[PDB]
């Protein structure tokens, strides 16, 4: 779920702002190749104070 | 009676919105959050707070508190 | 003897889920699957 | 005397590296495990600041 | 806005869950029933 450069290592700025370039290597790319990235962030198990995991365990 | 006794017990006790909720996935892009909730049967098992209660109170106060604490992280990122 | 025993450090940056870490009192020597880890401990102790 | 330096700083200072090597060293696994792949993003932007 | 840094969202919502209460009398919680034929309710 990340976006790096390929020439240098500089982590490119988010495509949302404008076109894609590394601040050091200044390589340019097609912004629409990698647009619409999918991010599905979940929460680890056994982190909420339960009421029912008693009967659910 | 004993049934009404346990009813008052579950009443005066406070449920915390965490104790009802399952895993909370947040799909990103915009910004999108989804909260799982268990079936009404187990819901009234532990409880006896009604669905419309969830709806109204959840929406309003959950909204407000989420707003405030995300403003907190924003203001800390400002620092 | 470690690198002779099937565990090799990745010069190319690579890492997987199953693999764990091996360290010689503060030095990354390589990485290993945990069952191999226990077998390495066993053979090393027997050699000792 | 106490002293307090950010880890990304010292990590880039140590080796002439690519930030991709940094990430794949941190969360080399199971590509894009949500927790670590978000926290490392946040740290990386924060040091890029 | 896009300029805002990434946020630890799942933890934020997990806290907000615990940080909202539906029917809480201000300053009470945890009511329990314990065994004398004079039945009484413990309240924290
Ligand atoms: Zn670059």
């Amino acid at each position: 779920s990340l976006i790096f450069c390929s020439e240098c290592g500089n982590l490119l700025e988010s495509t949302t702002a404008q076109w894609t370039t590394c601040d050091q290597c200044q390589s340019v790319y097609p912004s629409e190749q990698f647009a619409n990235l999918v991010v599905e962030t979940k929460s680890s198990a056994s982190a909420f104070p339960s009421a029912l995991k008693l009967k659910h365990s | 009676s004993d049934k009404r006794a346990s009813a008052f017990c579950k009443e005066v006790n406070k449920l915390v919105l965490s104790e009802v909720v399952r895993q909370v996935r947040v799909t990103e892009k915009t910004y999108a959050i989804r909260l799982d909730l268990y079936s009404r049967d187990e819901y009234q098992d532990e409880y006896g707070v009604l669905q419309e209660e969830i709806e109204s109170t959840f929406s309003n106060r959950f909204l407000k508190i989420l707003n405030r604490i995300i403003k907190s992280y924003l203001a800390k990122s400002k620092q | 003897l470690l690198l002779s025993l099937g565990v090799d450090p990745p010069s190319v940056v690579g890492h997987e889920s199953g693999w764990g870490c091996v360290q010689l009192d503060g030095k990354i020597v390589g990485w290993c699957t945990y069952k191999l880890a226990k077998h390495v401990a066993d053979v090393l102790r027997l050699m000792k | 005397n106490e002293y307090l330096i950010p880890s990304m700083m010292i990590l880039k200072a140590l080796l002439e590296t690519s930030d991709k090597e940094i990430f794949e060293g941190i969360v080399g696994k199971d590509l894009g495990n949500t927790f670590l792949t978000d926290r490392v993003e946040l740290m990386l932007r924060a040091y890029k600041s | 806005p896009i300029n805002t840094e990434k946020l630890l969202m799942v933890s934020l919502v997990e806290k907000a869950c615990s940080e909202t209460v539906i029917h809480e009398i201000p300053g009470i919680t945890r009511c329990f029933s314990k065994p004398d034929t004079v039945p009484k309710v413990i309240t924290e």
